[PDB]
RNA sequence: AAACUUUCAACAACGGAUCUCUUGGUUCUGGCAUCGAUGAAGAACGCAGCGAAAUGCGAUAAGUAAUGUGAAUUGCAGAAUUCCGUGAAUCAUCGAAUCUUUGAACGCACAUUGCGCCCGCCGGUAUUCCGGCGGGCAUGCCUGUUCGAGCGUCAU
RNA sequence: ACGAGAUUCCCACUGUCCCUAUCUACUAUCUAGCGAAACCACAGCCAAGGGAACGGGCUUGGCAAAAUCAGCGGGGAAAGA
RNA sequence: AUGGCCAGAAAGUGGUGUUGACGCAAUGUGAUUUCUGCCCAGUGCUCUGAAUGUCAAAGUGAAGAAAUUCAACCAAGCGCG
RNA sequence: CCCACCCAUACCCCGCCCUCAGGGUAGAAACGAUGCCCUGAGGAGUAGGCGGCCGUGGAGGUCAGUGACGAAGCCUAGGGCGUGAGCCCGGGUCGAACGGCCUCUAGUGCAGAUCUUGGUGGUAGUAGCAAAUACUUCAAUGAGAACUUGAAGGACCGAAGUG
RNA sequence: GACUAAUCGAACCAUCUAGUAGCUGGUUACCGCCGAAGUUUCCCUCAGGAUAGCAGUGUCGACCUUCAGUUUUAUGAGGUAAAGCGAAUGAACUUUAAAUAUGUAAGAAGCCCUUGUUACUUAACUGAACGUGGGCAUUCGAAUGUAUCGACACUAGUGGGCCAUUUUUGGUAAGCAGAACUGGCGAUGCGGGAUGAACCGAA
RNA sequence: CGGGACCGAGGACCGCGCUCUGCAAGGAUGCUGGCGUAAUGGUCACCAGCGACCCGUCUUGAAACACGGACCAAGGAGUCAAGGUUUUGCGCGAGUGUUUGGGUGUAAAACCCGCACGCGUAAUGAAAGUGAACGUAGGUGAGAGCUUCGGCGCAUCAUCGACCGAUCCUGAUGUAUUCGGAUGGAUUUGAGUAGGAGCGUUAAGCCUUGGACCCGAAAGAUGGUGAACUAUGCUUGGAUAGGGU
RNA sequence: CCUAGUAACGGCGAGUGAAGCGGCAACAGCUCAAAUUUGAAAGCUGGCUUCGGCCCGCGUUGUAAUUUGGAGAGGAUGCUUUGGGCGAGGCUCCUUCUGAGUUCCCUGGAACGGGACGCCACAGAGGGUGAGAGCCCCGUAUAGUUGGAAGCCAAGCCUGUGUAAAGCUCCUUCGACGAGUCGAGUAGUUUGGGAAUGCUGCUCAAAAUGGGAGGUAAAUUUCUUCUAAAGCUAAAUACCGGCCAGAGACCGAUAGCGCACAAGUAGAGUGAUCGAAAGAUGAAAAGCACUUUGAAAAGAGGGUUAAAUAGCACGUGAAAUUGUUGAAAGGGAAGCGCUUGUGACCAGACUUGCGCCCGGCGGAUCAUCCGGUGUUCUCACCGGUGCACUCCGCCGGGCUCAGGCCAG
């Protein structure tokens, strides 16, 4: 607003390579760490798994349906087996998943 | 980064007519619906998968059904656009899954279709009889025949006994091996010719 | 002391500020597609009982016909209107008309109200002369008709 | 030869002076009528001092009496400066 | 004169030109009288006289699988005389 | 060398204003707590920085707002409030609208720009109104006659003319 | 370089066009709270730049540690005055020691002791560096003062000006010209020097 | 022990005290007179004593010079948009943003809807690519607050460590025997991780680009209009006593 | 909208800058050339018509049917499809018509103002009428309701049926597909495509699973996508021109368009062009009869008006500047600050309040008790009770206190 300006108060006193035809869809691959992996599970079902009422069932999580292509390995996982379907995975992420007792499957 | 070094004030576009244009579009849609009653306002569209690896996880509506899809569904290509089915001749079916899904879509539409006779005093064999001509109808094929499951289900429960063993050696090592083989496909085949030629020479 | 100059006040001047107004601008939004050789846009010259302009109109000239409304117009003059009506009006609508000289402007020209040609009709004694009136006479191109030209190709 | 080209001198001639004087007409003047413009911070007497070499206003003195008319060209104004 | 000097965006375009060396065009000097300090050869003016020395494009040859590279030949002018 | 005296916005004491700082204020008889009470210190200012308030045109809400028994505007050697910008009232004039409070909004505040438009002064009843030889008498007309007319006189253009 | 409609070393008209200027002129109410600045250091200078410094608003941090254009003490520079040479020796002699201002240091965040390593050094486990553990709170180890803290953020002007005292370096016939500190002024009223940028008193 | 001047802030009590029926002790009362209106007070005009340059603007250090100002009324100059950055307020929060669009409407308002998308949630490398826990998300010294009084220790700072990507060196088990790159090192690097802080919006300050606070230049360019003046030329007209040689 | 100020281009850097995907608005598809109808040019312009047709011609150097790459042609095969004519009803555009006070009083020149009593409202938008009007007038809201024309949509219903055309399924075979064009070099220009862009000119100049593209030059071997050099087509999109309409936190006559007015007018310029100033009496002209003085303009009386302090110089009527009247000052400037004084002119303040003691009046909304009601649940109000030594007003006296200005 004009009435709040200082001017009303001051009235009276004055490298590397080139890539031709770059397509970002080639390099689209969003990543998620393992400490946010359980957040993809719905909240009630996730709370049942974390409490331990499901001792004979293993959740299958599709990262491509949630919008992620790569599973990264920052954080730690609980001792619950999880099936992870991902296009890419890091070595530490797969190691931590196998320590938790699951398996990382590769999809396209 | 201000691109104001041209004569920008001569082609500034404002949008004060946005609600008026919405009103005009709604009036045009109502007029189109009244002219097209009792047919739906839009045509039936197939379900297709988006190109590129960024968007190949999602399906959407395409332009029109393929000729092979119409032939498998039993609808002739000259009848199809006259009963509200969009037809595309450029698109082909490279796999059986999309073809079967669109054939099932066409069969559901044909089962729910009511075909009035051209002459009311002389109904035909392919024409819907008058005692089944009355029902509750729809006027939005984009709503009644939308993409029900655009993305794959992101969560699935399986028993702990049926957990797969996975790829031997690890998924990371499998990806690295695949990349290495893709990079070394040519050199190994070249040394394959070299070994074959050496064996033929010194057999 | 007065006059004069200056200061203050009241009233009167000069001038057109202020306030209020607003048949006007400015901006936005919605709707529509319709100029012209069947002569446009523009220009000129005229037209009212009494007008110079604006407005409207074209020698049928502030206008004609037709439809509707239904008693005016108004500055003066003068007439109304069988008011129980083919009907006032500077009224409205508008499908029928009129539409001067020009202008893409079209017989040739135009710094001229200049000069022609073709075909009819009428009047003056008029087969010959004179006058008036009416209808026409641009260019490029298309389709067709008709009249032609050329050892260009042939038949005979 | 010719030249509204530049220069020096001689004779004649004279108000250029020496040395100024006088006359006429039209103004200027006064009246009747009519009637602008330039310019204008405010104003107009001087002397000495007012560090920046400038005073019109300040300081200290001289002084200093209404309202005016014709002239004048020292300042101050005034040169499409 | 299939020319010179000009002009035009171009033109089946225009002028000089209804012209032809006692002519046309461009310069310099500027009536008449006087008048060419003496001699060259550095700059310049012009000689198709021999050279390929410089040597563009097009064209020619070689290498390679080709892109490409390397060679000669190389107009005028310049260079030499 | 000595005594007395003069006075600066300097120093001392007191009052009042503002700013800053330090305290108090609820089993609320309790307060524009964004208030009030108590105590101390300080006060120049260009460039520059910051805060609060005043005013103008318009908008939402509100004041059960003002008004032909007189709105707005204007004039006033008439008064009141505020440090101030300003606000309010009296009197005269006048004729149709206008204001207070909280928010919103801006084409929002002038002494200058050899500004811009319009209006008006001093100069000032002043400079001038002096080229082209020149006017005069009687009568008439008329409210009024140097510059209208008729007559009577005097002159000028001077035939490359004032034809 | 004359004329081409009062316009000519390139006419007039409209438009691009509200062309550009670093140069000139102007830039609109009040009160309150703060409040400045002229080689510090780097860059090739003029037709040059940044930058230090000095300021205001906000905040936040335990606004915690206290620090200080000052004196004293210890020790430097100035040993220079001075006293004596019945002390030695002879400003250059010394037992002792000037005035003016001036450098460094004056604690628990400190002082040592001990143990090792050293890639430092030393003839050297020797000094010292780095760690380790311990002793020192019995006074926290001069004076005076202390609404004086610290760190960010954002914003602004000025950053090779004038005058004066002192010190120092050069000079001129005489004038003077550089630096270093400090004070005043540009930004400032009051009292007195009759008067006034640079004087005195006092803000 | 006298003589004089100026001042009277506060507004029940409380306190320190004393000379203690009370008081000069945390700020003036008591008595009396005149008048009760222009008498006090105020405004305007004028005289008197003292005091007092004409305003901007510009310049440098400052004056002087210079430039503008005859007078009055009305306009009249840091605005708007886009994109940044810091701070204030607000909503939600590992998310956030309805308004391109759709629905709806009492119709440019308001209300409702969601896919995609933007920014954030991961970085580093020229790229291929790879990708953030040894530990109660570490040790030491501080540190508000709390404490069962032994300590626990927010934010933040210093310091030593740990992890991820880039660079260089070695090259393990294995093997398309030449692929793969484990492990151990060493330098810097990155607003990297190490118990998310962002997204939208409001207000203010500053840039950055646009005419960009307002008024101006000699200019440059595009397209048009003029030989009624004047210059030259062409066609067709007109005009110029009397003497001397 | 997003991609995205990104890929990319750029002296000495100022700067420039797309596209694919994704979401949405809107959706719509087709026509030729290249074939022999060859058992019949089946096609068409024009002229004359008795409206049956008949002629003059165009055209075989190709007018109809058929085919257009999604295919198609030929076969096989067995099923389906079709032409006309009414049409209820609906929509669009002009047309007739629509609710309620001029009730009473006051001010006023005039109520449309104030007060009272009503009424209408799917209408309290706007305007006019002598001042702010829902009900005075035009309109405004809503359903409809009169009359008329031209179109479009359309539920249904009558009839002909297969000479002909058309669709579906399968297939040995066939399956024509655009040339100075594509492409290459070079030049200019352009682009983010200054290695990957497009356009044009000159030169060269194609091919038949061929050709183009696949954003780094080239060769070889593959692969993926379309099918150029012929053509048509609504919608979503733009809109400082035109026509009709509705609006605004815009401007309110130096503003807003140059123009609210006989404005692109008057006027200037040879011309191209340039280009203003200027709105408001009053509700109604009721715009001053008549008398008188003047040559006249006008003046003065006297009317008109609610007002002439509104006189076609016209609403309001500032300032600069001027005239008169009144007051004052003035020995080569005025103007301003502090403080008196004089003259002129003013605003306040004050006029008495409160509390007692007597006397005289007028009344019982004194205290207690009972009932009802409300509340803060113990405080109140209301109705009966007071019978005048108790409460409340009024008037005469007296006393105390507080009251204005200047002073001792």
């Amino acid at each position: 607003p004009t009435r709040f300006s200082k001017t009303r108060k001051h009235r009276g006193h004055v490298v590397g390579m080139r890539h031709f035809h770059l397509l970002r869809n080639h390099y689209w691959r969003p990543s998620i760490n393992i400490d946010k992996l359980w957040s993809l599970v719905p909240s009630d079902v996730r709370e049942q798994y974390l409490s331990g009422q499901k001792k004979d069932t293993a959740p299958v999580i599709d990262l491509l349906s949630h919008g992620y292509a790569k599973l990264l390995g920052k954080g730690r996982l609980p001792e619950i087996p999880v099936v992870v379907r991902a296009r890419y995975v890091s070595a530490e992420a797969e190691r931590k998943v196998k320590e938790a007792g699951g398996v990382v499957e590769l999809v396209a | 980064n201000n691109h104001f070094r041209k004569h920008w004030q001569r082609r500034v576009r404002c949008h004060f007519d946005q609600p008026g244009k919405k009103v005009t579009r709604r009036l045009a849609r109502r007029a189109k619906a009244a002219a097209l009653a009792p047919r739906p306002v839009d045509k039936l569209r197939p379900i297709v998968r988006c190109p590129t690896v960024k968007y190949n996880r999602r399906t959407r509506l395409g332009r029109g059904f393929t000729l092979e899809e119409l032939k498998a569904a039993g609808i002739p290509r000259l009848l199809a656009p006259t009963i509200g089915i969009a037809v595309d001749h450029r698109r082909k079916n490279l796999s059986e899954e999309s073809l079967a899904a669109n054939v099932q879509r066409l069969k559901d539409y044909k089962a729910r279709l009511i075909l009035f006779p051209r002459k009311s005093n002389k109904p035909k064999k392919a024409d819907t009889p008058k005692d089944q001509q009355t029902a509750e109808t729809t006027t939005s094929l984009r709503t009644s025949f939308g993409v029900e499951q655009p993305l794959a289900p992101g969560f699935t429960e399986i028993s702990k006994s049926e957990i797969p063993a996975g790829i031997e050696g690890g998924a990371y090592r499998a990806l690295r091996k695949a990349r290495s083989d893709a990079r070394l496909v040519g050199v190994r085949e070249k040394r394959a010719k070299e070994k074959a030629e050496a064996e033929a020479n010194k057999k």
